[PDB]
């Protein structure tokens, strides 16, 4: 598989669930607002429904920023992805090595 | 052994109700229409209901939602 193929699979996962929800996970998908889903999630952990319907706009505005900032978080620090370049390092060592 | 469902249809919904003034929300249900009525059922199964007051609860006044209904409810 080449890399446009595993980002088509990334993509169609992505839509399928902003779309659907968990629904087509199991048989045919169905369609529902974004709303909605965020309220019956909310109703998974303990929390009434109405709490979401009354702060719409605080939520949406903390989830942007909160992306926003992990953009930038990763951007930054530049040690966060050690365990593929480990991966890679010693493979390539153990082929040096054997060269040698 | 599993249980996977089919024959789906197409409805029209709505976040709540406002009657008299004050917003009213589903117990466990979803607020459907098909036309001129309006009714409540479960997710996984069609089962249309009439709305009154032993499976809606009530929360502020109807000025809050984006989105929102007018339409009566029974009272027993
Ligand atoms: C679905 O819509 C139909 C009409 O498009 C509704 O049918 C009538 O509704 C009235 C009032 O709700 C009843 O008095 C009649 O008995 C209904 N049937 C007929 C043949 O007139 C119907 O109520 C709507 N809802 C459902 C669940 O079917
Ligand atoms: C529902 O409506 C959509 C368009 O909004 C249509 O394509 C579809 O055939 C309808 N029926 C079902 C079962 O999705
Ligand atoms: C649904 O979308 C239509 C299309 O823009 C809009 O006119 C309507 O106000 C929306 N209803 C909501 C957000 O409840
Ligand atoms: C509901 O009815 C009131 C008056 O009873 C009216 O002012 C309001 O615009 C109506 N809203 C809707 C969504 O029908």
């Amino acid at each position: 598989l080449t890399d446009e193929m595993i980002a088509q699979y990334t993509s169609a996962l992505l839509a399928g669930t902003i779309t659907s929800g968990w629904t087509f996970g199991a048989g045919p998908a169905l369609q529902i607002p974004f709303p909605m889903q965020m309220a019956y999630r909310f109703n998974g952990i303990g929390v009434t429904q109405n709490v979401l319907y009354e702060n719409q706009k605080l939520i949406a505005n903390q989830f942007n920023s909160a992306i926003g900032k992990i953009q930038d978080s990763l951007s930054s620090t530049p040690s966060a992805l050690g365990k593929l370049q480990d991966v890679v390092n010693q493979n390539a060592q153990a082929l040096n090595t054997l060269v040698k | 052994v599993t249980y996977v469902p089919a024959q789906e249809k197409n409805f029209t919904t709505a976040p709540a109700i406002c009657h008299d003034g004050k917003a009213h929300f589903p117990r466990e249900g979803v607020f459907v229409s098909n036309g001129t009525h309006w009714f409540v059922t479960q997710r996984n199964f069609y089962e249309p209901q009439i709305i009154t007051t032993d499976n809606t609860f009530v929360s502020g006044n109807c000025d809050v939602v984006i989105g929102i209904v007018n339409n009566t409810v029974y009272d027993p």
